C-alpha cells in the first residue's frame, strides 16, 4: 500500500550540514600530518612533567571531519591522557588564562572523551568539567551544543 | 545521594540546564502544526549535537536537543540480574504515569532504561529550574530505592522460610 | 421517553401566557370549561402519569397543554410533600390551605420562568391565578382519592415515596 | 469544591472547602409555636430554624436537637441540615462532598446515622466525619499541639504528636458553654432576676457572650467584687428594663476550672489539659506544653488563655514554656480547619463515596474516618 | 539600571508593542488571542482581545505614527487592525502566501509596508495598494535557507535584516517601487532592487536576533551559541571592515537593541538585560542591567495555613520555592524601545514567557 | 440596504448568507433547529425560550434546547424545520421582504431531484421570490478562486463532493461523493472519546464535540510518526474544558478522528478516502486534461480546515502516483507536479463564489428560473440549471 512509501526523500532534498557547517579548507592527509606533529609533543610534554604546556600545545589545533575518525580518535587519546597527567591544584590557575576558543575546544573534548568510558576515564574528565563550568560559566557548554558535529 | 555522584550529577546539571534554552517553533515540512524536533528529526538545522555524559560504562546520560524540544535518557546501575530485574519494572511503573510526571516518554530509546521528553510547553508552563532538580533528584535516590526494594524481597524471603519451616 | 399529555391532540384551547385552560371536571369555583364527568380529563390524565413520569429526567414540552400538565407535576410532588402523617380530613384541608396560599405564576419566584410566557397583559395575569387557584384546588382533591383509596387515617406508603422524587429536578 | 459543615451543639457553622471564614452561622435550633395561632394565613409555618426561631422566639419553644455533642431529635436535625444546604448555602447537596464533624468519644451510632442521612435522606456524592480538635490543628497552622475545643455541649482535649494522635490520652468532659449558661441563670436568681423560659435562655446566653470574662485569680476578684462597685456592669433586655451585675461575671466561667459550681465531679479544663499531657509518651510532653491550642465559643472570654496559662505553669514543672495559643479567630478554628483539610489533595482519596457507601451500609465510617 | 514591572500577563508573551504614546499596549499570548491593554491609574487593564487567527499568535507590532497593529500566527495569516472612529478596530486579513507558520512581523520606519518572516523558507514583504484596497505581498527567497527567526528595518525604507536558523544573519533589500522612493548611496550598497543581497553573516548558532545601529551602518545579530556579533560592511561585493563576535558565559540572547551608535542592550534565555559597549575596534559585555545577577514571627493568613498543608501534601515541605533572583522568571522574549529619541534609547521594556511586562531606564 | 440578489449557502452544518458582490458571508449560522425541554439541568430566569428558537439563538442557549438538523447528507430531511430555518434567514437574520427578490441557492452534485425541487417550490411559494438559481457548490469554490480550470473538492459538515473542470467546462461523468465529511468525523470523536469512558448522547452535546474537534484536532502528516509521538511520548496529550466545566483528556483522537476521511473503512464506510478518492477522478479524466487537474487540487469548505490537511493530501497523492504509475521507480517522481490551493478563505468559498456567480448574473434576468415560469411549467422550469 502506498502510505508507507517515502515520497520526501527524493521530492524534497533536506540540508546536509556542509550547508549549515562550512567544508574543511584542508585535506586528510595534511591535518592527519598536522595532529601527527602535535601527538609526540603531547606525548613528550608528560615526560618531562609540564603536562600543562602539553595541553597548551596540543590544543594549539583540533582536527574534524567524517573522513578523520582515526586521527580525532588519535588526538582524543592524546587529550584525555594530559587531562589524566595535570594536577587537581593546577585546573583553576591554567583555566583562567584559557582564551576562550581554548576553553570551547577543552570543554568539547572533555564531552568526546565522556562518550566513551570504556576507552576513557570519567573521573578526571568530570572533574576538569567540574572547573572549567565554575570558571567560564555556562555558556561554554552552550557553545558545545551549537558546534559542529564532526567534532 | 551525592558524595560519590557528585561530579557526575554536576556535569548532568549544568548541562541540561544548558540545553533547556527552548522556544516556540512550528514544523517546517508540516503546515499548521508543531511537534517536538527532536523526537521527529526530519529538519537538522534546529537540531544541537547529542551530548553524552557518563560516570562509568553502566551509568549514562544521553542529551539530544532542539528549538523547542530536548530529549534526556539515561543508563542507571544494575550491578546483578536482582537489580536488572527491579529496574525494568520500577521504570515501567514511572513511565505508565507519564501523563502526571508531564516530562517522562512513555517507553525509553533503546539501550537507556528511563526517558524524559522537555518540550517548550514545559518550560513556558513549569518551573524549569524545578524540572532539572526533579532529574538530578531521581538520577541522586534511584539508586537507594532499588537498592531498598531488593531489602524488602530479602526480608519477604525470610518471611516464607520463617512460616513455612516453623510449621512442622 | 416520558408520557405527554393526549390532550395535546386539542384544537382551539382558551389560553393565559402559555398554560392551557383546559376542560375540566370540578365542583371548585373559577374560570375553567366544564369536562364530560364520564371521561379522562388533565387531572386524572396527570395524577394517572404522574408516578411514571416523575422517574424520567428529560422531557420535551409539545405545547401548552405539556405546560399545563408539567405545572400539575410539580404541584403532585409539593402535595406529596405537605400529606405526610396526616387523617384524610386532615389531608383535605392542610392540601386546599396549600391549593389557596399565595403561589408565584410564571413572569413573577417560579422555577420555570424560562420555559413559560409571562402573561399576556394586566389581565391575563388574573385569568391565569383564577385558573391556575381553580385547577390547583382539584388536583390537591382529585389526588387524595388516590392515596387514601384503602384505608382513610394513613396516607399510603406507596403514594408517600414519591415525596422526594423531584420531577427533572424542578420544584415551586 | 465541598462543603464543610461544622454542626456543632449550640451553632451550626457551615460553608465551602477553601474560603477563608464560613458564610452560613446560625443557632442549632428548631424552635415550634407554643401559643394559639388565631389569625388564618399570617405567614405561618409548623416550625422554624436557626435565626428565624431565634428572631420568632418570643411565641416559640425553643429546642436543640443535638446536647452534648450527641444527635438527641434527628427529624429536627434533618430540619436543620436542609436549613444548611437549601436556605443558608443554597446548594444541591447531590453535587457537593461534605466533611461533617464530631466530638471524640461519641455514641457509634452517632456516626452511623449522620452518614446513613447524608446518603439517603441528602443524596451526598461522598462524605467524611473529622474528630473536631484535629480540624483545628490545621487552622494553628500546627502538626503538633494539644488542642482544648470547647463548644457549646462538650469540652475536649486530643493531644497530637507530628500528626499521630494519642487516643488513650484524648480527654471528654460534657461541661460547656449550654452549663454555663445554665448556671448563669441559677446565679442571676440570686440578684433578683428569673429566666425560665427556652426563649430566656438565649437573653442569659447572650448576657453571657458579652458580661462574662475569666478572673485571674478567682478569691482576689470575688474579694475586689464584694468590697466594690468597680466590677459592676449592666445589659438591657428586649423588654428595654436593665439588669446590673457584678462577681456574677466572673463566676459563671469559673465553673470551667471548678466543675463542682454544677455539681460535676471532675477536673476543670486546665488540669484535664494537663492530665492528657500527663498521659502522653515522656518525650513529646515538652511540645505539647509549647502547643496548647484553645478552640470554640466556650474559650472566647476575657483572660481565659491568661488563665489556662497561669493554672498549667502551676502543673507542669517550672523547668519549662508554657505557651497558650488563642488565636481571635478560634470561634471558628474547628471549621477554618476542615476548610483546609477537604481542599487538600490527599484528602480527595480518603471520603467515603456514594458507591462505596451502598456497597457496605454505614459501618462505612468506623472503618475510614478513623 | 531602575527596572519597574508594569504588568503581570497570565500567559506566555513572545511578542509586545506599546502605542506612539506609550498609553496602551497589545501583546501575543501563547493561544490564538491577542491582549489589548490600557492604562488603570498607575496599573493596566485587558481592554479587549483580537481573535481572528485560527492557530498560536507568534508576532504582534503597532505602528507608531499611523496606528496600526499587524498580527501573525502558526495558521500561515497576517491580520491589520485598523481604528475606527467609535473607538473598534477594524481588522483585515492580509494574504501572505506562506506555505507554513508566520514567525515575526515588523513595520517598516515609513509604515507603509511590514515584512512577515516564515517557516517556509521566505519573507513576505506586505505593502497596502489603494488601486484594489488590498496588502499584497512580495516573498524574499533567493538566499533564506531554513525558518527566519527575526527581523529588523534599516532607518532607511528600503533594507531588511533577517536572523536564520541556517546559522545565518541576511541583509536583504525589501526595495518596492511605488511604495518607495529610491534608496540614497549605503555602506550596504546603492544598485538596491528586491532581494538584492547585502550580507550573509555567518553565527556559531540560530540567529535569533538582528538590528540595525541608529545610523544604519552597522548590523548587530544574537546566535543561540550565546555570542553577539556586530558587523561594519565595507561596500558592496567587499568584506566588511571589521565582523566583532562577543562570546558571553550566560544563556543566549534572543533579543537585542541598539540603545546608541556605540552601546547594544540585549536579553534572552538568561533572564536579564545586559549592556554591551564598544565601535569597529572592539566590544565588551560591560554591565548587566539586572542587579538580580549578583543572586541577591507575626500574624499569619489563611491562605498561608492553607497553602503551606497543600504544599506538605502535594510536595515534600511546607516551604514554598524561591523566586530567580532576576525580574524575569523565564526566558525574555522580546526587548524594544520605550523613551528618548532614535540614537539615544533612555528607556526600553522587555516582556517574557513568565508574562512580565517590565520597563528599563539606563 | 440593497436591490441585490441574495446568495444563500444553505449548507449542512451551517446556513451563510449574504448578496452579490459580498467577499464574505453578511451571516453564518447552524443550519439546527430547536424544541423547549427540561433535562436534569441548570434553569434561570435569565432567559426566555420559544416554542422554536433556531440558529445563533439556538446554538447560544442549547442546554434549554432539543437540537435538530433539518439536513444531513446534503439533502433537507425535515422541510417543516428547514422552513424554520428559512423563516429566521429572511426575515430576522437579513430583515428583507422575499417578495420578488432573486436568490441564488447551493446544492452538492448527486442529491436526489426531489431536495431541488421542493427547495425551488418553498422559494417561489413560501416565500414569493422573483426568480432562483440553484448552483452546484464545488464550482462556485472554483469561482471564488478566480479559475477556470482544477480538480475542486468540497468537504463540509455532510458530504465531502469533487467536481474536475477543464476550461470552464464541468467534467459531470467524474463527479463524485465521499459519504463521509464534518459530521461522520465529529460522530467518530464521540465513538474514540467514548473508548476513554466520556459521554456526548445529548442532542446539545454534539456541538460541543463540533467545537473540541474544530479546536484541536489535525490530520497526520505520517502516520507512524503520529503512532510514536502517541505510544511513546505525551506530548500530543491536550486539555479541553466543556461549557459544562468539566475537563477532558485527548490524545490520539487528535489525528486519529480526521483519519477517517483519509482512510473512510474507521468509520465503516468502504469507500476510497480524500487522497484516492481525487486520484481515482484525475487518473479517469482524458489524457490532455490530468496535468491541469493534478496543477490545481483546489481545496473547498470546513472539513478542508483541519491542520496538516493540505501537506498530508499532496504528499499522498505524490506517493500514490509513485504506486499506480511509476511502480516504485524514483527516477521519474521529480517531475511529477501537483499543487493543492488551500486558501485562508476556503471554509467560505461556495459563498464568496456564489456572491461571485450571482452578480454576473443579475442582469440577466433570462438566467434565473422565474416565479412566472415556475408556476406554467411546475418542476420542468428547473431543467434550465444544467444537465
Ligand atoms: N478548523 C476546522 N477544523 C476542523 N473542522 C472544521 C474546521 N472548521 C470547520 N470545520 C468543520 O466543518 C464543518 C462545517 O463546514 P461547512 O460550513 O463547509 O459545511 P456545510 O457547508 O454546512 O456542509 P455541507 O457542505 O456538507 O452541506 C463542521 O463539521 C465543522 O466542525
Ligand atoms: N464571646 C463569647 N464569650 C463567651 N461565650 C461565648 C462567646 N462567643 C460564643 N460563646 C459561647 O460558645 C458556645 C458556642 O460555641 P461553638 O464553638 O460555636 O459551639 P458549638 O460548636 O458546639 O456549637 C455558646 O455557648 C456561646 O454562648
Ligand atoms: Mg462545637
Ligand atoms: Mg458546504
Amino acid at each position: 500500500t502506498f502510505r508507507t512509501l517515502d515520497v520526501d526523500s527524493i521530492t524534497e532534498p533536506v540540508l546536509t550540514e556542509q550547508d549549515i557547517f562550512p567544508i574543511r579548507n584542508e585535506t586528510a592527509e595534511q591535518v592527519q600530518a598536522a595532529v601527527s606533529q602535535l601527538i609526540p609533543q603531547a606525548r613528550s610534554a608528560i615526560q618531562t612533567g609540564n603536562a600543562l604546556q602539553g595541553l597548551k600545545t596540543l590544543l594549539s589545533y583540533v582536527p574534524y571531519g567524517n573522513d578523520v575518525q582515526e586521527v580525532r580518535t588519535q588526538y582524543l587519546n592524546a587529550f584525555v591522557d594530559v587531562l589524566s597527567n595535570i594536577r587537581a591544584a593546577d585546573i583553576p590557575a591554567f583555566v583562567k588564562e584559557c582564551s576562550t576558543e581554548e576553553i570551547d575546544n577543552i570543554v568539547n573534548f572533555i564531552y568526546r572523551g565522556l562518550a566513551n568510558p570504556q576507552a576513557y576515564n570519567s573521573s578526571v574528565l568530570l572533574n576538569w568539567h567540574e572547573k572549567v563550568v565554575e570558571i567560564s560559566g555556562i555558556g561554554c557548554i552552550v557553545r558545545v551544543l551549537n558546534s559542529r558535529p564532526d567534532l | 545521594m551525592s558524595n560519590t555522584l557528585r561530579p557526575y550529577l554536576n556535569a548532568v546539571r549544568s548541562t541540561l540546564t544548558a540545553s533547556l534554552a527552548l522556544e516556540e517553533f512550528s514544523s517546517e515540512i508540516v503546515e499548521r502544526q508543531s511537534q517536538p524536533e527532536v523526537e521527529v528529526g526530519r529538519s537538522p538545522e534546529i537540531l544541537l549535537k547529542p551530548l553524552v555524559v557518563s560516570r562509568n560504562e553502566q551509568e549514562q546520560c544521553l542529551i539530544e536537543s532542539s528549538v523547542n524540544s530536548v530529549r534526556f535518557s539515561i543508563r542507571i546501575k544494575q550491578v546483578d540480574e536482582i537489580e536488572r530485574i527491579l529496574v525494568r519494572k520500577f521504570m515501567q511503573f514511572l513511565m505508565g504515569r507519564a501523563e502526571s510526571f508531564f516530562i517522562l516518554r512513555r517507553k525509553p530509546v533503546q539501550g537507556y532504561d528511563i526517558s524524559f521528553l522537555i518540550t517548550n510547553y514545559h518550560t513556558e508552563e513549569m518551573l524549569k529550574h524545578k524540572l532539572v532538580d526533579f532529574i538530578i533528584e531521581f538520577m541522586e535516590e534511584v539508586d537507594a530505592e532499588i537498592s531498598e526494594m531488593k531489602l524488602f524481597l530479602n526480608g519477604r524471603a525470610r518471611l516464607v522460610a520463617e512460616t513455612y519451616l516453623s510449621c512442622f | 421517553p416520558a408520557y405527554h399529555s393526549s390532550f395535546l391532540s386539542l384544537t382551539d384551547v382558551p389560553t393565559t401566557g402559555n398554560i392551557a385552560m383546559l376542560p375540566l371536571k370540578t365542583k371548585f369555583r373559577g374560570p375553567a370549561y366544564p369536562a364530560d364527568e364520564s371521561q379522562m380529563d388533565i387531572i386524572d390524565e396527570c395524577i394517572g402519569l404522574f408516578r411514571a413520569n416523575c422517574f424520567f429526567r428529560n422531557f420535551e414540552i409539545k405545547g401548552p397543554a405539556d405546560r399545563t400538565l408539567i405545572y400539575g407535576t410539580l404541584f403532585i410532588s409539593e402535595c406529596l410533600g405537605r400529606v405526610n402523617g396526616l387523617n384524610y380530613r386532615d389531608a383535605e384541608r392542610q392540601l386546599n390551605s396549600l391549593a389557596l396560599e399565595n403561589f408565584s405564576i410564571p413572569g413573577s419566584g417560579f422555577p420555570l420562568n424560562a420555559l413559560y410566557a409571562p402573561p399576556l397583559s394586566p389581565q391575563d395575569a388574573e385569568i391565569m391565578r383564577t385558573y391556575l387557584t381553580q385547577f390547583r384546588q382539584e388536583l390537591a382533591y382529585r389526588l387524595l382519592s388516590h392515596v387514601y383509596a384503602t384505608e382513610k387515617d394513613h396516607p399510603s406508603k406507596w403514594w408517600t415515596c414519591f415525596s422526594k422524587r423531584r420531577f427533572m429536578n424542578k420544584a415551586l | 469544591t465541598a462543603l464543610v459543615c461544622d454542626n456543632g451543639s449550640g451553632l451550626v457553622k457551615a460553608g465551602f472547602a477553601g474560603d477563608d471564614a464560613p458564610r452560613a452561622v446560625f443557632p442549632s435550633i428548631v424552635g415550634r409555636p407554643r401559643h394559639q395561632g388565631v389569625m388564618v394565613g399570617m405567614g405561618q409555618k409548623d416550625s422554624y430554624v436557626g435565626d428565624e426561631a431565634q428572631s420568632k422566639r418570643g411565641i416559640l419553644t425553643l429546642k436543640y436537637p443535638i446536647e452534648h455533642g450527641i444527635i438527641t431529635n434527628w427529624d429536627d436535625m434533618e430540619k436543620i441540615w436542609h436549613h444548611t444546604f437549601y436556605n443558608e448555602l443554597r446548594v444541591a447537596p447531590e453535587e457537593h462532598p461534605t466533611l461533617l464533624t464530631e466530638a471524640p468519644l461519641n455514641p457509634k451510632a452517632n456516626r452511623e446515622k449522620m452518614t446513613q442521612i447524608m446518603f439517603e435522606t441528602f443524596n451526598v456524592p461522598a462524605m467524611y466525619v473529622a474528630i473536631q480538635a484535629v480540624l483545628s490543628l490545621y487552622a494553628s497552622g500546627r502538626t503538633t499541639g494539644i488542642v482544648l475545643d470547647s463548644g457549646d455541649g462538650v469540652t475536649h482535649n486530643v493531644p497530637i504528636y507530628e500528626g499521630y494522635a494519642l487516643p488513650h490520652a484524648i480527654m471528654r468532659l460534657d461541661l460547656a458553654g449550654r452549663d454555663l449558661t445554665d448556671y448563669l441563670m441559677k446565679i442571676l436568681t440570686e440578684r433578683g432576676y428569673s429566666f425560665v423560659t427556652t426563649a430566656e435562655r438565649e437573653i442569659v446566653r447572650d448576657i453571657k457572650e458579652k458580661l462574662c470574662y475569666v478572673a485571674l485569680d478567682f478569691e482576689n476578684e470575688m474579694a475586689t467584687a464584694a468590697s466594690s462597685s468597680s466590677l459592676e456592669k449592666s445589659y438591657e433586655l428586649p423588654d428595654g428594663q436593665v439588669i446590673t451585675i457584678g462577681n456574677e461575671r466572673f463566676r459563671c466561667p469559673e465553673t470551667l476550672f471548678q466543675p463542682s459550681f454544677i455539681g460535676m465531679e471532675s477536673a476543670g479544663i486546665h488540669e484535664t489539659t494537663y492530665n492528657s499531657i500527663m498521659k502522653c509518651d515522656i518525650d513529646i510532653r515538652k511540645d505539647l506544653y509549647a502547643n496548647n491550642v484553645m478552640s470554640g465559643g466556650t474559650t472566647m472570654y476575657p483572660g481565659i488563655a491568661d488563665r489556662m496559662q497561669k493554672e498549667i505553669t502551676a502543673l507542669a514543672p517550672s523547668t519549662m514554656k508554657i505557651k497558650i495559643i488563642a488565636p481571635p479567630e478560634r470561634k471558628y478554628s474547628v471549621w477554618i480547619g476542615g476548610s483546609i483539610l477537604a481542599s487538600l489533595s490527599t484528602f480527595q482519596q480518603m471520603w467515603i463515596t456514594k458507591q462505596e457507601y451502598d456497597e457496605a451500609g454505614p459501618s462505612i465510617v468506623h472503618r475510614k474516618c478513623f | 539600571a531602575t527596572s519597574q514591572v508594569l504588568h503581570i500577563l497570565p500567559k506566555p508573551s513572545y511578542e509586545h508593542a506599546f502605542n506612539s504614546q506609550r498609553t496602551e499596549f497589545v501583546t501575543t499570548t501563547a493561544t490564538n488571542q491577542v491582549e489589548l491593554y490600557e492604562q488603570d491609574g498607575n496599573g493596566w487593564k485587558h481592554a479587549r482581545t483580537f481573535s481572528d487567527h485560527d492557530k498560536i499568535v507568534t508576532c504582534v507590532d503597532w505602528a507608531p505614527k499611523s496606528n496600526r497593529i499587524v498580527t501573525c500566527s502558526q495558521d500561515r495569516n497576517a491580520y491589520v487592525y485598523e481604528k475606527r472612529p467609535d473607538g473598534t478596530w477594524k481588522q483585515t486579513l492580509v494574504l501572505l502566501r506562506l506555505n507554513r507558520a508566520a514567525t515575526f512581523v515588523r513595520w517598516s520606519p515609513n509604515e507603509d509596508k511590514f515584512a512577515v518572516g516564515s517557516g517556509a523558507r521566505v519573507i513576505s514583504v506586505c505593502y497596502f495598494e489603494q488601486e484594489n484596497d488590498w496588502w499584497v505581498s512580495k516573498h524574499l527567497k533567493r538566499p533564506l535557507r531554513s525558518t527566519i527567526l527575526s527581523l529588523d528595518w534599516h532607518p532607511n525604507n528600503v533594507l531588511l535584516a533577517a536572523g536564520c536558523a541556517d546559522r545565518k544573519a541576511y541583509v536583504l533589500s525589501a526595495y518596492v517601487r511605488d511604495v518607495d522612493a529610491k534608496p540614497e548611496a549605503s555602506v550596504w550598497g546603492s544598485r538596491l532592487p528586491f532581494n538584492t543581497v547585502c550580507a550573509e553573516y555567518p553565527s556559531g548558532g540560530w540567529v535569533h536576533a538582528v538590528g540595525f545601529s541608529p545610523s544604519g551602518n552597522a548590523l548587530a545579530y544574537a546566535g543561540h551559541d550565546s555570542s553577539v556579533t556586530i558587523a561594519y560592511p565595507s561596500a558592496p561585493e567587499q568584506p566588511p571592515r571589521a565582523l566583532i563576535t562577543v562570546k558571553l558565559s550566560q544563556l543566549p540572547l534572543r533579543s537585542l537593541l541598539w540603545a546608541n551608535e556605540s552601546a547594544i542592550v540585549a536579553a534572552g534565555y538568561n533572564y536579564s538585560p545586559i549592556l554591551l559597549q564598544g565601535n569597529e575596534s572592539g566590544w565588551a559585555h560591560t554591565r548587566d542591567l539586572d542587579a538580580g545577577t549578583s543572586k541577591t514571627e507575626g500574624p499569619v493568613s489563611f491562605t498561608a495555613l492553607r497553602s503551606t498543608f497543600r504544599n506538605m501534601d502535594l510536595k515534600g515541605s511546607s516551604q514554598s520555592i524561591s523566586s530567580l533572583p532576576t525580574v524575569h522568571q523565564n526566558m525574555i522574549a522580546t526587548l524594544r524601545p520605550y523613551a528618548g529619541t532614535p540614537g539615544n534609547i533612555t528607556a526600553f521594556t522587555s516582556s517574557g514567557t513568565d508574562g512580565r511586562v517590565v520597563l528599563w531606564t539606563l | 440596504m440593497e436591490s441585490a440578489p441574495i446568495v444563500l449557502d444553505n449548507g449542512t452544518g451551517f446556513v451563510k448568507v449574504g448578496y452579490a458582490k459580498d467577499n464574505f458571508p453578511r451571516f453564518q449560522f447552524p443550519s439546527i433547529v430547536g424544541r423547549p425541554i427540561l433535562r436534569a439541568e441548570e434553569k434561570t430566569g435569565n432567559v426566555q425560550i420559544k416554542d422554536v428558537m433556531v440558529g445563533d439563538e439556538a446554538e447560544a442557549v442549547r442546554s434549554l434546547l432539543q437540537v435538530k438538523y433539518p439536513m444531513e447528507n446534503g439533502i433537507i430531511r425535515d422541510f417543516e424545520e428547514m422552513n424554520q430555518l428559512w423563516d429566521y434567514t429572511f426575515f430576522e437574520k437579513l430583515k428583507i421582504d422575499p417578495r420578488g427578490r432573486k436568490i441564488l441557492l447551493t446544492e452538492p452534485p448527486m442529491n436526489p431531484v426531489a431536495n431541488r425541487e421542493k427547495m425551488c417550490e418553498t422559494m417561489f411559494e413560501r416565500y414569493g421570490f422573483g426568480g432562483v438559481y440553484v448552483a452546484i457548490q464545488a464550482v462556485l469554490s472554483l469561482y471564488a478562486q478566480g479559475l477556470s480550470s482544477g480538480v475542486v473538492v468540497d468537504s463540509g459538515d455532510g458530504v465531502t463532493h469533487i467536481v474536475p473542470v477543464y476550461e470552464s467546462v464541468v467534467l459531470n461523468h467524474l463527479v463524485g461523493r465521499l459519504d463521509v465529511a464534518g459530521r461522520d468525523a465529529t460522530r467518530y470523536l464521540i465513538s474514540l472519546l467514548l473508548r476513554k469512558g466520556y459521554a456526548f448522547n445529548r442532542t446539545a452535546d454534539f456541538e460541543t464535540v463540533r467545537e473540541m474537534k474544530e479546536k484541536l484536532c489535525y490530520v497526520s502528516y505520517d502516520l507512524e510518526l503520529d503512532h510514536k509521538l502517541s505510544e511513546e511520548t505525551t506530548v500530543l496529550m491536550r486539555n479541553y474544558t466543556l461549557p459544562d466545566g468539566r475537563v477532558i483528556k485527548v490524545g490520539s483522537e487528535r489525528y486519529e478522528c480526521p483519519e477517517c476521511l483519509f482512510q473512510p473503512h474507521l468509520v465503516g464506510s468502504e469507500q476510497p478516502g480524500l487522497s484516492e478518492f481525487i486520484f481515482d477522478t484525475i487518473q479517469a479524466a482524458d489524457v490532455d486534461i490530468r496535468k491541469y487537474l493534478y496543477r490545481a487540487i483546489v481545496l473547498s469548505g470546513g472539513s478542508s480546515m483541519y491542520a496538516g490537511l493540505p501537506s498530508r493530501l499532496e504528499k499522498e497523492i505524490k506517493q500514490l502516483w509513485f504506486e499506480r504509475v511509476l511502480h516504485g521507480d524514483p527516477a521519474r517522481l521529480p517531475n511529477f507536479k501537483v499543487k493543492i490551493e488551500d486558501a485562508p478563505r476556503r471554509r467560505h468559498a461556495v459563498f464568496i463564489g456564489g456572491a461571485v456567480l450571482a452578480d454576473i448574473m443579475a442582469q440577466n434576468d433570462h438566467m434565473w428560473v422565474s416565479k412566472a415560469e415556475w408556476e406554467e411549467y411546475g418542476v420542468r422550469a428547473l431543467d434550465k440549471l444544467g444537465p
